[PDB]
DNA sequence: CATCCGTGAGTCCAG
């Protein structure tokens, strides 16, 4: 739902409520009701009332980034010139509330609201396209309600006391009606550890089979619990046929039950479920007692005492700097350090410093909003600032912004502050325009088949395998095979397959694979499916948004561009290595590859790196010619041990990179092949979205990439 | 006081005494 | 928008312009703060947008010698000693020099108390020098700031981020019906509000021999009577309510260069941007949820947030070729009841009430004698009513605007008044409105806490103190740590103490947190003023103690603690709040974008003439664009007859969009779109 | 198990979605269909042979998508491709 | 050449494609959106845009 | 565990006063007196001018010759008239002043059954040659009522329509002493706190809230 | 337009809808109806008991499934009204094996058991079961701490649910009257005991709350309309 | 592998 304006909503609809006005004969004709409207007479504002009944109208908010950035709703007139909306959907538009304005489009025709309702109505689209992860959840003071009251205070009143004396067992409570009265006459804290009879709850799935032997629980069996008032009143939501959780609601934590929520119970459950999520957090955000005065920022105790120690190692670093004893680079790149250890330290200060009562932290460390290094800003230090050309600055911002900034201080802290905005304003149309080249070479791309056939798939490590043995998950799992299908029957050591081909990836069936030993799976992809036109549908898999099987007909092209767009703000590699290896560039750092495998001769001089490499099998020994500025790559040998830098009588494989770099993507092709080009490309292009925190499946990426290769050149006519 | 120069409501402030130039 | 934003803009110093460089190719070296600019041109002010870098404010105590570079004011030190004597320094001509810091401590007579003090250098680099090498130090602490920066309280506890926008927003801030000067203040109101232009200041000293709304006339001391005349309820560039009111009372003894009467956003003489709320910060029902602010309809019930706008509607008469426009009384086929409102003329009549869609100026034009309606003749026959070749072409009322008609200009070629060629009648409608605050509603403060007003609840449902009073403004305390601008609380703390009053205890002596209190402060009475100059004022430690100082209401009881904060009342449930709630009182402005502007939309309208799209704008009646971006978004959703409806039977299919609204008002279904018109001009531009 | 759908929410999409192939095939799937009652009503005034009826009651001033929509849910429409 | 021309280098696109008098099918996404016809993706695909609606044989008039 | 009536005592002053009621059920207090406060608050009647009319003028934004203030700020004064008229129906007030000197709510004559609570209020400054003609409109009602409602009825073009504030309440408040001591002693102590303009006495105040909240609650007693 | 009463039922409980009230009266009405029916309402639950074979209570009463926590709580859920307001006392006793419901108790004349099915504790062979219980009368919640002085040989503090309403919610809509779509429209839950029916609950509630009200308007009967 | 010319460098709004 959204609060369309009675005004707007007049003018939207006019030519509709004027077929109502000569219909219930408030006006004789068709000329008539139109000056009706126009006069705004008292009629038709009951008029207008029936005519927007159940009639879905769109809602866009520049910039559309992303498919989410309109979102189909069920009007709602509302008096004010305002248009209402709903506090879910912001993280989708992006959008906030200091003066945003929304763009309204009526769907007319009888196919546009049959569209607008089912496929773009924001009930329908909870998740990112993107990722799967949730838009449509607990964001800022929701996150903070719910976190409070789910937090189990250890000393509060009205907390379970096991019996000893004269005085029997307290804090025990008959049911959940009994605990609220407790509260309500004050004897009881809702976020103090109780023990509680529940009879409309499913418990927890280990003490389920303890106590039915998972003979089905059922409204009605009762159970006793060890949690906080608070979490009860959350579980409620959920609600019923859902596992309790007995936790405190972080946002990572309210992400994982909805994600859950998503994959197994049906949309209408989770849009309604996620409604009394919302409702829940406001009602006691309010009564969480997060207030910012100038008492609970508190600046940490040992403020000029850490800061004197680090300024001390500093004076020694000028007077050895006075003597000429360090250069002039590694002076600066001392001092960076020093001070980036004098800001860690001033950030310990604070977090034992401050109580978890304390409303800055309580709200940044519950994923609610605001790093700690803002926190850090605030109470602690600035730290380094930015020089013109990007270095940090010599000179350390000692006060925090409650002390007061010296006029000095102010002035370095603009400037930075000034070229952040500037940048920030230019990645944009960079990004924005590295959009719209994904999307037009992206086109063509829609799901047009049910199943290619085609065994071809791409192989993917599942878990890297721990040195004292059983392993650890990738690092790489949620992207890139989390949301794949099978295109190999997966079997582990024993002949017994644990899943089969043409098989979902879900988060249980990772779990199968994951005990069962097994580190590596075949997957369907974009890459390997061959179809005449577009793509199939099976190679794609489990659409993002929907969380099930991609339909036939989504221009996947497109959202994939967007996916990779939208987030493309949040860059420092950066987004120059975005553009430099979707339109394939010959790299700045143009790292040599070997040709051929075989034993490596290094032979080093100090004007310049040789390397040397006699081929494994027979062959002539093929030597390159490196810049010492560039430094060798320490990859993973055989020896299991990465950290090992090149060294001389070490053995690459083929096309393995020699020093730290980018590779030339064309040279990989003529040395490594078509398809080794194309997993080079897009690991090498998620390493970036990597380090900024940004999760984009595989599978986006690759749509793009396949763009790329559908292409041969001729050598002989 | 801050400015007390053309006749205005006096606005007492906090201050080291500033009296190098008016504005 | 106000005097400050008046006087801000004459003090802009840009590098665009002919002679200048264009917006593409400025760089990023241009736009950031240099270190020359300080004292000189303000590192803070600046806009936000495309913009940012290429317009600056000059700074406050600068001026511009005979060469076009910039000076500035600095003390000159002979050995250790400052002496009174100023001189004027050039950018370069100060970087061959050694500056102290304006905030070094100095001897009564004018010494230096430590032998190494702050000092600025060339090249922006910053090191401690030997008193024995001070050649000049800086005038004041606000030195480098603009005259807008210098009027945000406790600025140097806020990032530039916000800070840049709080400065840039006070030119945003709307005149009320009547303005409050600020409890908590710099000491710059003052001086800006006069340089405003826009107040009003003797010349001469004397005394007040008569005053009126009208006018004010003073007699001088030599014999001489001048007379000021009052600026009342005037249209500005801006639509804003540029009024001036007398301050003096009749026989008041003034002296010269004294405001004897303020303007617009003024209150005695002082820069009055908005009013002084009872502010109360704590997240409340959602409903100011991401920056929206809460309201108490007291706001509204005492026009607390009340502006006043006018509007200049003009229409013209011409000389066509099927005769001439004339203004009259007489338009074909309307009814005496809407004529009711008009004079003999035509004209609407000074104070009537108008609407949208009403008639100010009847004007009619002859038609061109074209072949009428083989179906309208018939029509024409059975009623036997002749057609007039006038046509209506009338000034109505544009969609949005209401008020009340506050003048009428009237211009004739007859009364040898001079028009233009082919004008005749030139009629002009002043219609002002009076807008109370609604939802939607733009509001901030000084410190770049800006807000769209999220509800306003009644009265009673405000959360409201032991005494029973109701809070005014409810912010969300989420978006405060973020922005770095703390500078909002700390005004809230003095903004509780300047208006509950305090009180130093003198007993055991003077406080040693009170010790560099100057003796004017150690007591002040209930709604009292006070200033906080930038890089300069309160400390922390001060405003800590001014807290417990605070002075009991009428019923003898203190409100708030020393934490600042204090215990609320949940008006809609009645049990009080369980946690304490940090109150005070916060200086709001209203801003100029106001939802009975914003808002706009649009069935059909008027239409481009080359593309055969709809035009651009609320001003042309317009749709909204949905451009590439957009269309992405549709073509992503798998939404192909939403997308294809939008560009076809939406924008430009003439015969389309015509047969869509036929299918409507028939109850029908909607047809097949044909060609995009913009299409077919494309294929002509080929050719 | 859930709670009673409101508003446009009824019919549930999910129980909507088992009956057909895909989100999209619904949309020209109803839409067809609410043209035919809307065909229904303003030819049946003047033409006789119009699109079968409703085969559900209609809401009070329901609208034509809100029927169709409906009816689909009770699987009184067949489906072809 | 249309997608290409509505793309970048606009008079590069149009010099050769005039030369090489190329015959553009309408069959693409920003192809159809420029002449206004329904875009070759989800609902304009012929699967779902040919379907046939019709009341079951055991539902009848009352 | 005991059963007691309970009672509404009161401690004065001349413009406030204290209600004391005691003894209600524990944590009863906090909710019992905010109801009565959002009562108070919102619905209670009084009398206050609806429209105006000055002689010379037509609109509300002008000046009047010879006055010191404009026509806005004087009708921004009258927002603090306090008036209390018995007349159901609209009555006529009237105020003529000239030459120098100072015009006060004094000067305004209420007819029979109209009441001016406050004659030293400040309207306008007139000074020398100067004349003030206005013809006041007082009505009957509850809580705010916005100018703009008057205008479209059929207003002629001299009348100027005011805002109007019906409630002659000014402030309320309320504090409880429960005593939490573990017995059967455990009650809550309601200490109403009402302020009102010198309209009404702060006790008819409380009265007409009862009045109101009775009739209110009489349809939860009600069978079916 | 004058106030309307609505009604959606369950057995133990339901819903009353009221609409329209004066804008804000929603919030006024609310939080001051639901405290009436939780505290000012009378009935009779359990004060205090005594067990035969306990001398401490972490040990189980010998020859009982259920812990001395689970039989305490089975027995708060035990519905009794009592017509004397002065303290009686029933005996509960039974032995060998089965199960022990509140059929089986002993109540004294004018008190009543509503729910004789409820399960309370499960007895096996050789099992032997004493019980003093203390029934008084009051309103709403009383807590364990102020009932701790039954005789001093195995005295047994119990939490006292005297109130006949188990739990009440309440929401506040806004209903469009008119052109106003300010009016309030109070939805309002209420869950009671076997006692009392929720229907009658409220009227009692309702009556009770006329009375508080009176003081005030006795005064003068000023104005007011429906 | 480095130069010279031509073509790019986010959306909506207001005005
Ligand atoms: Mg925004
Ligand atoms: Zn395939």
């Amino acid at each position: 739902q959204c609060g369309l304006p009675k005004l707007m909503a007049l003018e939207l609809f006019k030519p509709f409520v004027m077929k109502r006005l000569v219909d219930l004969n408030h006006a004789q004709n068709i000329k008539s009701a139109k000056r009706m409207v126009e006069r705004q007479r008292p009629q038709v504002w009951d008029v207008l009332e029936e005519v927007i009944a159940e009639h879905p109208v769109l809602l866009n908010r520049a910039p559309t980034l992303h498919r989410l950035g309109i979102q189909a709703f069920e009007p709602m007139l509302v008096e004010g010139k305002a248009i209402q909306l709903h506090p879910l959907v912001c993280e989708a538009f992006n959008a906030d509330f200091d003066g945003d304005q929304m763009a309204v489009h009526l769907p007319l025709s009888a196919e546009a609201q049959a569209e607008a309702r089912i496929l773009m109505l924001s009930s329908n689209n909870i998740l990112s396209p993107a990722s799967g992860r949730p838009l449509a959840m607990p964001r800022l003071d929701m996150v903070t309600g719910l976190y409070y009251l789910t937090t189990e205070v250890p000393g509060d009143t009205g907390e379970y006391q096991p019996a000893s004396g004269d005085h029997p067992e307290t804090g025990v409570y008959s049911s959940p009606a009994e605990a609220i009265m407790a509260a309500d006459r004050g004897v009881l804290s809702v976020r103090a550890k109780i023990k509680v009879r529940l009879t409309q709850l499913r418990p927890p799935v280990e003490i389920e089979a303890e106590l039915f032997g998972h003979s089905g629980w059922q409204p009605g069996d009762a159970w006793m619990a060890e949690t906080t008032l608070g979490r009860v009143m959350f579980n409620e939501l959920l609600p019923l046929g859902y596992p309790f959780v007995n936790k405190q609601m972080h946002k990572k934590v309210q992400a994982a039950i909805i994600n859950d929520l998503a994959e197994r119970y049906p949309m209408i459950v989770v849009a309604q479920t996620v409604d009394k999520l919302k409702d829940a957090g406001f009602y006691w955000a309010t009564r969480s007692g997060v207030t910012v005065s100038m008492a609970d920022v508190l600046v940490p105790p040992r403020k000029k005492e850490i800061l004197d120690h680090y300024e001390e190692r500093a004076d020694k670093v000028e007077k050895q700097f006075q003597r000429g004893a360090l250069n002039h680079d590694e002076r600066n790149e001392a001092l960076v350090e020093i001070w980036k250890e004098a800001t860690d330290e001033v950030g310990q200060a604070l977090r034992e410093h401050y109580p978890d009562d304390n409303p800055i932290i309580t709200i940044v460390d519950s994923g609610a909003t605001g790093n700690f290094t803002q926190t850090r800003t605030l109470a602690g230090m600035k730290g380094l600032v930015t020089n013109p050309k990007g270095e940090f600055i010599p000179r350390p911002v000692k006060s925090s912004f409650r002390e007061g900034l010296t006029v000095l201080e102010y002035f370095i802290n603009t400037h930075g502050a000034r070229k952040g905005l500037a940048d920030t304003a230019l990645r944009t149309a960079d990004s924005g325009y590295l959009t719209r080249r994904l999307v037009d070479v992206s086109q063509d791309v829609i799901v047009r088949e049910h199943d290619c056939q085609t065994e071809r798939g791409i192989v993917v490590e599942l878990a890297e395998r721990a040195p004292d043995g059983t392993l650890i998950r990738d690092p790489y799992i949620e992207t890139s095979a989390y949301a794949r299908t099978l295109g190999t029957d997966a079997v582990d050591e024993a002949g017994n397959v644990i899943v089969e081909r043409g098989q979902d990836l879900g988060d249980p069936e990772i779990d199968a694979l994951l005990a069962a030993g097994i580190t590596q799976v075949k997957v369907r992809s974009v890459l390997t499916c061959a179809t005449s036109t577009g793509v199939c549908a099976t190679c794609y898999g489990r659409s993002m948004a929907t969380g099930k099987l991609v339909d036939i007909g989504e221009a996947v092209g497109i959202v994939a561009a967007q996916s990779i767009g939208e987030p493309g703000t949040q860059l420092t590699g950066g987004l120059p290595r975005v553009q430099e290896l979707f339109e394939a560039r010959v790299p700045r750092g143009k790292a040599p590859i070997a040709d051929v495998t075989g034993r490596v001769r290094l032979e080093d001089g100090e004007r310049f790196y040789k390397i040397t490499i006699v081929p494994d099998d027979g062959g002539e020994e093929v030597v390159y010619d490196k810049i010492s500025k560039r430094q060798r790559l320490r990859v993973f040998k055989h020896e299991d041990g990465s950290e090992r830098v090149l060294s001389d009588g070490d053995h690459v494989e083929v096309g393995q990179q020699l020093m730290e770099g980018s590779a030339d993507p064309h040279e990989v092709l003529r040395v490594q092949g078509p398809r080794e080009v194309q997993i080079h490309l897009v690991r090498e292009v998620q390493e970036v979205y990597r380090a900024q925190g940004v999760s984009i499946h595989d599978k986006h990426i690759e749509v793009i990439v396949r763009q790329m290769l559908r292409r041969v050149t001729i050598i002989d006519s | 006081s801050n400015n007390s120069v053309p006749g205005a409501p006096n606005r007492v402030s906090f201050a080291k005494l500033r009296e190098p130039l008016e504005v | 928008n106000n005097p400050l934003s008046g006087l801000t803009h004459k003090r802009r110093l840009s590098a665009l312009g002919p002679g200048g460089l264009s917006r593409e190719r400025a760089g990023l070296e241009v736009r950031d703060v240099h270190p020359s600019h300080y004292g000189r041109m303000c590192p803070i002010e600046t806009p936000e947008g495309p913009n940012i870098g290429l317009i600056g404010s000059l700074s406050v105590y600068a001026r511009v010698n005979p060469f076009g570079f910039i000076e500035t004011p600095y003390r000159k030190v002979v050995d250790g000693v400052v002496s009174d004597e100023i001189v004027y320094l050039t950018a370069d001509e100060e970087d061959r020099h050694v500056v102290a810091q304006a905030n070094s401590p100095i001897d009564a007579d004018g010494r230096f108390v430590e032998p190494r003090v702050l000092v600025r250098r060339k090249a922006g680099e910053v090191e401690y020098v030997p008193s024995s090498e001070v050649d000049y130090m800086d005038v004041s602490p606000r030195q480098m700031v603009s005259v807008a920066t210098a009027m945000i309280p406790f600025l140097e506890h806020d990032d530039a981020n916000r800070a840049l926008m709080g400065a840039n927003m006070q030119r945003q801030a709307v005149p009320l019906v009547r303005s409050e000067a600020p409890l908590v203040g710099t000491g710059m109101e003052l001086r800006a509000a006069i340089d405003a232009g826009d107040v009003v200041v003797a010349e001469e000293s004397g005394v007040i021999e008569e005053v009126s709304a009208d006018y004010i006339t003073v007699m001088h001391d030599n014999g001489t009577r001048r007379t000021y005349r009052m600026r009342k309820f005037a249209r500005s560039n801006h639509g804003t309510c540029a009024n001036q009111c007398p301050i003096v009372d009749a026989g008041d003894r003034v002296e010269a260069g004294q405001v004897i009467a303020d303007g617009p956003c003024t209150d005695d003489g002082e820069m009055a941007l908005g009013k002084n709320l009872l502010v109360a910060i704590m997240p409340w029902e959602g409903h100011n949820y991401e920056d929206a602010i809460i309201l108490s309809n007291r706001l509204v019930e005492e026009d607390v947030l009340t502006s006043i706008h006018i509007e200049e509607h003009e229409i013209d008469a011409r000389d066509t070729k099927l005769g001439a426009e004339e203004i009259t009384r007489d338009i074909p086929n309307i009814s005496d009841e809407v004529l009711a409102d008009l004079d003999e003329r035509g004209i609407v009549r000074i104070g009537a009430e108008v609407r949208d869609g009403d008639i100010l100026v009847g004007k009619v034009t002859p038609k061109g004698e074209t072949e009428l309606t083989p179906e309208e003749r018939l029509l024409r026959a059975i009623f036997g009513e002749k057609a007039r070749e006038v046509r209506d072409t009338s000034l109505k009322v544009p969609h949005g605007e209401s008020g009340k008609v506050i003048g009428i200009r009237v211009f004739s070629r007859e009364d040898e008044d001079e028009l233009p060629a082919g004008v005749n009648e030139l009629v002009r409608v002043y219609v002002a409105q009076k807008r109370k605050i609604s939802d939607g509603d733009k509001l901030a403060g000084r410190h770049g806490n800006k807000g769209v007003i999220g509800k306003i609840l009644p009265v009673e449902d405000m959360p409201f103190l032991a005494d029973g009073t109701p809070v005014d403004i409810i912010l969300n305390t989420h978006g405060v740590p973020r922005r770095m601008n703390i500078g909002q609380i700390l005004e809230t703390h003095l903004g509780w103490c300047a208006h509950s009053g305090w009180k130093v205890d003198a007993a055991k002596g003077v406080p040693d947190w009170a010790a560099r209190l100057p003796d004017e402060l150690l007591e002040a009475q209930p709604n009292a003023i006070v200033s906080t100059p930038v890089f300069d004022g309160a400390q922390e430690a001060e405003l800590q103690g001014l807290l417990s100082c605070t002075l009991p209401n009428r019923d003898g009881d203190v409100l708030v603690d020393a934490d600042g904060k204090a215990m609320l009342f949940d008006g809609r449930s009645g049990e009080p709040f369980p946690y304490p709630v940090t109150v005070g009182y916060m200086y709001i402005m209203k801003l100029h974008h106001l939802v009975d502007d914003k808002i706009h939309a649009r069935s059909t309208g008027p239409y481009s003439m080359i593309t055969q799209q709809p035009l651009g704008g609320k001003a042309q009646f317009g749709g909204q664009r949905f451009g590439e971006m957009e269309c992405w978004a549709m073509q992503a959703y798998g939404a192909a007859y939403t997308l294809q409806e939008l560009l076809t039977i939406k924008s430009d299919d003439t015969v389309g969009r015509v047969k869509v609204y036929e299918a409507i008002v028939k109850g029908e279904n909607i047809p097949e779109p044909g060609i995009p018109e913009s299409f077919k001009v494309l294929l002509k531009e080929l050719q | 198990g859930y709670d009673t759908p409101l508003g446009i929410t009824n019919p549930p999409i999910d129980e909507l979605l088992d009956r057909v192939s895909s989100k999209y095939a619904l949309v020209i799937y109803a839409a067809k269909r609410a043209r035919q009652i809307n065909d229904y009503y303003n030819q049946l005034g003047e033409g006789i042979l119009e699109y079968v009826g409703p085969l559900v009651e209609p809401g009070l001033q329901e609208k034509p998508l809100s029927i169709a929509l409906r009816e689909i849910h009770a699987d009184l429409l067949e489906h072809t491709e | 050449w249309l997608s290409a021309a509505s793309f970048q280098e606009t008079t590069r696109v149009l010099t050769d494609a005039a030369i090489n008098c190329r015959s553009d099918k309408l069959n693409g996404l920003k192809e159809n959106v420029i002449i206004g016809k329904l875009i070759p993706a989800g609902t304009g695909i012929n699967r779902y845009r040919n379907i046939a609606v019709q009341p079951t044989e055991e539902a009848r008039a009352a | 565990i005991s059963q007691r009536p309970t009672l509404s005592e009161d401690v004065l002053t001349d413009n406030r006063s204290q209600f004391v009621i005691e003894p209600l059920e524990p944590g009863f207090g906090y909710t019992l007196g905010n109801s009565l406060r959002r009562t108070l608050l919102s619905s209670i009647p009084g009398a206050a001018v609806t429209s105006i009319r000055i002689d010379g003028v037509l609109h509300e934004f002008t000046t009047v010759p010879g006055v010191k203030e404009d026509v806005t700020e004087i009708i921004l004064n009258l927002k603090s008239l306090v008036v209390s008229s018995e007349e159901d129906e609209p009555v006529t007030m009237y105020l003529r002043k000239q030459g120098p000197g100072e015009v006060t709510a004094g000067d305004i004559v209420p007819p029979a059954g109209v009441t001016v609570h406050n004659p030293g209020m400040h309207i306008a400054t007139l000074n020398d040659k100067g004349k003030l003609e206005v013809e006041l409109v007082v009505e009957r009602g509850r809580g705010y009522v916005p100018a703009v409602q008057n205008r479209a009825s059929g207003a002629e073009i001299g009348r100027i329509p005011v805002d109007s504030i019906y409630s002659p309440v000014l402030k309320v408040t309320y504090k409880v002493d429960a005593t939490r001591v573990e017995q059967r002693t455990d009650f809550d102590k309601l200490i109403l706190d009402v302020e009102t303009k010198n309209s009404i006495s702060p006790r008819d105040a409380l009265a007409s809230a009862g009045k109101t909240l009775v009739e209110l609650f009489g349809l939860a007693r009600e069978l079916n």
